[PDB]
This record gives C-alpha cells, sequence and structure tokens, in this order.
RNA sequence: CUUUAAUGUUUGAUGUUCUAACGUUGACCCGUAAUCCGGGUUGCGGACAGUGUCUGGUGGGUAGUUUGACUGGGGCGGUCUCCUCCUAAAGAGUAACGGAGGAGCACGAAGGUUGGCUAAUCCUGGUCGGACAUCAGGAGGUUAGUGCAAUGGCAUAAGCCAGCUUGACUGCGAGCGUGACGGCGCGAGCAGGUGCGAAAGCAGGUCAUAGUGAUCCGGUGGUUCUGAAUGGAAGGGCCAUC
RNA sequence: UGAACUCGCUGUGAAGAUGCAGUGUACCCGCGGCAAGACGGAAAGACCCCGUGAACCUUUACUAUAGCUUGACACUGAACA
RNA sequence: GUUUAUUAAAAACACAGCACUGUGCAAACACGAAAGUGGACGUAUACGGUGUGACGCCUGCCCGGUGCCGGAAGGUUAAU
RNA sequence: AGGACCGAACCGACUAAUGUUGAAAAAUUAGCGGAUGACUUGUGGCUGGGGGUGAAAGGCCAAUCAAACCGGGAGAUAGCU
RNA sequence: UUUUGUAUAAUGGGUCAGCGACUUAUAUUCUGUAGCAAGGUUAACCGAAUAGGGGAGCCGAAGGGAAACCGAGUCUUAACU
C-alpha cells in the first residue's frame, strides 16, 4: 500500500526550492512579558532544518 | 550534606589572536567575565554588556602592555 | 513573586500595548511612561497599570 | 394618571373524598376430569404502587489499569532543573552516592544621561558620650562598597550624592561564540522617533555570570489574510499577549 | 555420551587442571568391592535482581459499572378545602 | 466429629450454648435481563446474616475517628 | 438409654521401615483411629467455569485448578535467550 | 555461542541420513544500465489479446509568502544600503 505521511510533521514543515525544509521557531506562544525583544524578533521569522535532522524529516514526509 | 550539583558551560576563555578570524567585528578576542587583563585598546570596540571584546572591521589582534597599573589591552591593526 | 503583570496601553486610537511587571503593594498608584507607538509612529502616553 | 385593595378568571403547591386507568401470590364460576394460563362476577387497594427515558447520591459487588529512575546487589536514606569555586593535569571540554555554597527573585528607580564626590580601620583633642553615635586634625590608601551565594572585575570608578528624564524604544542587522538538535549568547552599523549634554558623545534595562518550562489545547486585543452557491457572519490564519 | 591414547604433586591459568609448565611415578587386560573427584546424572535456579512481563488478592490509588437509592416526564383520571 | 486425594490431622474447621442485628409475609435474603423458584406448603417460641464457642465466676471506661440508626430548622445542590 | 465402652467385617490414614529407572505416577509389612451413627455403601438424578461445591485447606470440579478441558481470534506480543 | 577476557570445571551437540531460518505484495528514495530529450509515460478498459487503441491522469520545465497576491523574483518593513 501507499505510504502514509506523518501528518503531525505535514504541518510542522515546508518544502524549499532547493530540497530543503522550513520551520517556524519555538519559544514564541506564551510567557513573553520576561522575555527580550530582541529575542522575540529573533525568533519571529523562519528558520531551515539542520542537516541532522533531514533524515528525519525525509522520513517523516514522502510525499512533500 | 550536599554535593554534586556543578555549573555547566562555562563558556571560553580565549578565541585568537593576529588574523584568526580577522573578518568583521568577530565576537571573540576576549575571556568572558575578564574585564581584568583584557580591556578595549579603541582599536577594538568596546566591551558588550557582558564584558566581551570585539573587531570593528578587519586586521591582526594584538596584546600590550601599557598605562598605570599595568593592565593589558587587546588592539587591532586596521589594514 | 508578589510581582505581577500588567500592561500598558496607548493612549492613541491604536491598540498597541506594552507589557511589564510592578508590585503592588509599595507602589498601588499607576504608573505613566512616554513610549514609542509603532502603528502611529510617534512616542505617546501609556496608562493602565494597576 | 398610581408608591396601593379585592368579586370573578388562569396557573402552581398541600390535604381529604371518589373510581374509570392500574395492582391483587383474596373468594367464587367457566374453558376443564388442570394449585399453570386465560375469561367472567365480586371484595380490597388505587391514580398510590410499579415499569420506560433522563437525572443527583452511594456502589472493591464486579472490571480495566497505574504504582519512576540513579544506586559500589536490591531495599531504607539521599538525589533528579539552574548558578559560583576546587577536583580539572597553565587553550576549550572532562566523571564519582567527590569536597564547599547559592537560585525558582528584586527595582518605575536600584534604568538612561549630565554634574559632582571618594573608603575601612586606628591615633590625638573635645559637654552629656561611654570600647563604639557626632565634631576637628593626623596616620592609612581600598584591608571599604556592590540589592542577594561564590569567582572574576571596578579609582576611569561598575562605589556615593543631586538635576532632567523613559533607550527597560519600534523594524533590521554584516560578523561571530556555544550546542547532536531544539536552542542560547555577543554584536558594530542602517531606517523611524525620543531623552540627557554647550558639544564631542552616551542610552535597544540593571558590574557580569542563577531568578526558569518545549509542543498541543484554549482565553483576551488588533488586522481587513481567508470566508464551502452569492452577500455577510461563524470558524481559521497572521501580530501582541495570558 | 564433542572426541579420547581418560596418573600423582607443585605452579600457571576465565582466578579450585587427566589434558598447560616443571617434575615424580607407572608392563597389557579383567573380576569383586568403597564412594574422594570427573565443579558427576536430572530440572533453561524456586533464593536475589531485571522486563516500561503475567496472573490473582486488598483498599479512604485512578477511571468505570451491576445493584440500591432521590427527583422530573410518560403510563396517569375526577371533585372539594 | 471435619480437614490440605498425593510431604502439614493440629492449638486449625464444625459443634451444642450465648449475644447483636434484619425480617409483618407477595417477609428479609438468594438464583434469574424476565417469568419464575428456594426461604416455606413455614409466620417473630419463625426465618436470614454476623461474632463468640460446653459448663462455672464474669465481661470495666471512651461515641473524638469510621460505620449504622434517628432528626417539617438552616446552608449547598442534579435533571427540568 | 447412650453422636456410651472393648473389639472383627466395613470406613479411615497417626508412627516406623521398605520401595523412589517401584510390584504401585502414594503402594507393601508391622503397629494405629472410628466401628448404632454428624455412620458407611450400591443404583439413578441435580448444581458448569469468574461459575459450581466447600464442618474452610484456595481444598475439589475425570492422574490438570489463585480460575477445568476442547476448538478458534492466532503466526497474540516478546526492547529477552 | 556469549564475552573485557574461555582448554576452561560457562552454554549446545551420542552418531549418521533427510528436512530446517532475510522471503512475497504494494508504495517511496538512491545507485547501475536501456529508451526517449523540455519533455517522459500511460491506468482502468477496448482489442484479431505480449501488437494496436486509450493521455483520464502523473512527474518535470518557477519560485516567494500563513494567505490574498506577486512572479525571476518574492517575503519582512512605513522602506531597506
Ligand atoms: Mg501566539
Ligand atoms: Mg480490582
Ligand atoms: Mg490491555
Ligand atoms: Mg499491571
Ligand atoms: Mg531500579
Ligand atoms: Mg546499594
Ligand atoms: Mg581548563
Ligand atoms: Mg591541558
Ligand atoms: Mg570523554
Ligand atoms: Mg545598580
Ligand atoms: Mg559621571
Ligand atoms: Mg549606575
Ligand atoms: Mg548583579
Ligand atoms: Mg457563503
Ligand atoms: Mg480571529
Ligand atoms: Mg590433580
Ligand atoms: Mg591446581
Ligand atoms: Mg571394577
Ligand atoms: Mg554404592
Ligand atoms: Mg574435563
Ligand atoms: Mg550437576
Ligand atoms: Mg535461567
Ligand atoms: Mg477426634
Ligand atoms: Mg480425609
Ligand atoms: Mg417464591
Ligand atoms: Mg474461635
Ligand atoms: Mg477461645
Ligand atoms: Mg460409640
Ligand atoms: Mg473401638
Ligand atoms: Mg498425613
Ligand atoms: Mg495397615
Ligand atoms: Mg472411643
Ligand atoms: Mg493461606
Ligand atoms: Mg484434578
Ligand atoms: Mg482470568
Ligand atoms: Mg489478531
Ligand atoms: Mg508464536
Ligand atoms: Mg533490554
Ligand atoms: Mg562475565
Ligand atoms: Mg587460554
Ligand atoms: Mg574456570
Ligand atoms: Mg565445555
Ligand atoms: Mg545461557
Ligand atoms: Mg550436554
Ligand atoms: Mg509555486
Amino acid at each position: 500500500p501507499k505510504i502514509k505521511t506523518v501528518r503531525g510533521a505535514a504541518k510542522r514543515f515546508k518544502k524549499t526550492g532547493k530540497g530543503g525544509f522550513k520551520h517556524k521557531h519555538a519559544n514564541l506562544r506564551h510567557i513573553l512579558t520576561k522575555k527580550a525583544t530582541k529575542r522575540k524578533r529573533h525568533l519571529r521569522p523562519k528558520a531551515m532544518v539542520s542537516k541532522g535532522d533531514l533524515g528525519l524529516v525525509i522520513a517523516c514526509l514522502p510525499y512533500a | 550534606g550536599g554535593s554534586t550539583r556543578n555549573g555547566r558551560d562555562s563558556e571560553a576563555k580565549r578565541l585568537g589572536v593576529k588574523r584568526f578570524g580577522g573578518e568583521s567585528v568577530l565576537a571573540g578576542s576576549i575571556i568572558v567575565r575578564q574585564r581584568g587583563t583584557k580591556f578595549h585598546a579603541g582599536a577594538n570596540v568596546g566591551c558588550g554588556r557582558d564584558h566581551t571584546l570585539f573587531a570593528k572591521a578587519d586586521g591582526k589582534v594584538k596584546f600590550e602592555v601599557k598605562g598605570p597599573k599595568n593592565r593589558k589591552f587587546i588592539s587591532i591593526e586596521a589594514e | 513573586g508578589i510581582r505581577e503583570k500588567i500592561k500598558l496601553v496607548s493612549s492613541a486610537g491604536t491598540g498597541h500595548f506594552y507589557t511589564t511587571t510592578k508590585n503592588k503593594r509599595t507602589k498601588p498608584e499607576k504608573l505613566e511612561l512616554k513610549k514609542f507607538d509603532p502603528v502611529v509612529r510617534q512616542h505617546v502616553i501609556y496608562k493602565e497599570a494597576k
């Protein structure tokens, strides 16, 4: 049968032009009063997935 | 009574001399938490809020001792 | 941890607000500050500090 | 035109009476040569009791499960996250149920800037006053001080006093340090607007290193991004925040 | 019951040797006896620990539930105060 | 008297007696989705459950906890 | 008269020895307890597994019982050998 | 065989013969090889049935953003050196 994608990761990761994956940073959901504005501003954008995690991401997302 | 409970990740002490990083302001060339015996020599930009020295643009890193009290400063030779 | 969290609301029509903390027993009087409002791009007064 | 009274009407509750629902493991007759069952007459009870749906309580009677790890064997005791020092062998890093201490905050000024100032301790003289309070002078030169444990710093002061202030700003950020990763940290410089100062300049919290909790789920405000035939709305997304 | 041409002592050795080192002794093969050894034979130790094992039992462990029990509606009607 | 058929025959179980408690008969209680059956073709001098265990002398104090029984006050409280 | 006494049949199983690849998957020999009673025995019948029965030992339910046996889910699962 | 380590007195094997353990299906990524070349390829099905038809579809040639949307650019920002 077909491989069933991990729906948990399908809505966590998105594929880029050169095969990479973009994701949203953590630590930006709650308890934000004591966090520095510099830290929150740096977290606000989106980052790429590291080398060590690409294997797991690709395993989770076969049809991405 | 009581043991273990030791702090972790004491960071770093020395990050280079001369044209080791060179490019841009860098973030090394300092013993963090030190201040004493590692001051800004004017050539490199002053300390950070946590007493971290860094360069201006480029150049070699040098250490000298001058001024009263014989304090050691880090300068950078612009090139 | 008696210190509690309050929000400073811009006096302008914009809904922008800051957040901070203050002691309730020591200074119960309202806190008034002048901060930058990114929506109107001007420094304005802020209120609503229990 | 009423903060006020009363024939009548409606609708609830309580208590008596009734009988026609319903009960009868009371009596008698028939099916019927039958202590079942059914039908009939009668007596008693009676809108109770009892059953169906919903609902609060109780419920080891029954059922499915859980009841952590390290550990000089297990158990008892102790510990599990973060910060400082030694062990740690003059770059970084480095273990033990190794040796010693702290943290789970505080501040609307204890932040910014401008201006100014310099300690502990001892000695000599002097009312209460003395071992020690305050005053004058002289030694001394940081043995003082830091919002808080330790280390490293600090006279230029990061230590002490005063004036004005909110940069404890918003969007970015070349470059770098430290991590397997999640992530954490330093950062010149650019744009907008602001404070102190004559100006050069300084300010993106506090002398620095502890004061902390991912994701999911949901709450509050803004938005003109989406809106399942169309127009709206609900819900969702994005920004701030709990 | 891996196969044996299957001695003693001292030492060595995965740490208690018939098989290793040194050394001593010992012609080949039966029969009757004894049980010191072959860590002898049997039972994948029952003691101890481990497995994010099982099964029963207990209770003011958690979550359910039969049973019991309270009320509303229905079966369920009529008069009077 | 009974007991671990096959390592335990006993101080263990039972026992007659004693006490508490429930039960008014379509009894309580038990088996059973229900019908129905036992209790019992019995009726409180009866039946069920619990503890103790011939007989003799006796069986003291505590109702704060848990349980059980009773209580037209008041507080809280489901469905609707 | 007696849940009276001694003691055969009969029903039990307290001690010792033997046996322990047995004559026997609990028996033999010598002793031992009850033996008119809550006794013992033949035939037939009823109670069925989270159930039965139990003078209670977690005992018995066809040499098997802290949940019988047979078939199926089923190639249960096994970070273990 | 398992171990830091076994002649080990740690496990398994009395011997012989026969049987006995990395497979199959469908998806997805990579390597080799063959065809075609901005294109490649058909599935069901039809069929004189391994031909031929069938292009429904699927992958690739364009990305950015949560999205509207824009597009060799796009996102962030009032806007970016
Ligand atoms: Mg959010
Ligand atoms: Mg249970
Ligand atoms: Mg289960
Ligand atoms: Mg369990
Ligand atoms: Mg353990
Ligand atoms: Mg121990
Ligand atoms: Mg070192
Ligand atoms: Mg070294
Ligand atoms: Mg190492
Ligand atoms: Mg301060
Ligand atoms: Mg100054
Ligand atoms: Mg200051
Ligand atoms: Mg500090
Ligand atoms: Mg619509
Ligand atoms: Mg919304
Ligand atoms: Mg020997
Ligand atoms: Mg030896
Ligand atoms: Mg012989
Ligand atoms: Mg012998
Ligand atoms: Mg041997
Ligand atoms: Mg043996
Ligand atoms: Mg074993
Ligand atoms: Mg007797
Ligand atoms: Mg017997
Ligand atoms: Mg009856
Ligand atoms: Mg007794
Ligand atoms: Mg007694
Ligand atoms: Mg007799
Ligand atoms: Mg006799
Ligand atoms: Mg016996
Ligand atoms: Mg005999
Ligand atoms: Mg006798
Ligand atoms: Mg027992
Ligand atoms: Mg049996
Ligand atoms: Mg079971
Ligand atoms: Mg199955
Ligand atoms: Mg199997
Ligand atoms: Mg394991
Ligand atoms: Mg070993
Ligand atoms: Mg060897
Ligand atoms: Mg050995
Ligand atoms: Mg061997
Ligand atoms: Mg083994
Ligand atoms: Mg063997
Ligand atoms: Mg696209």
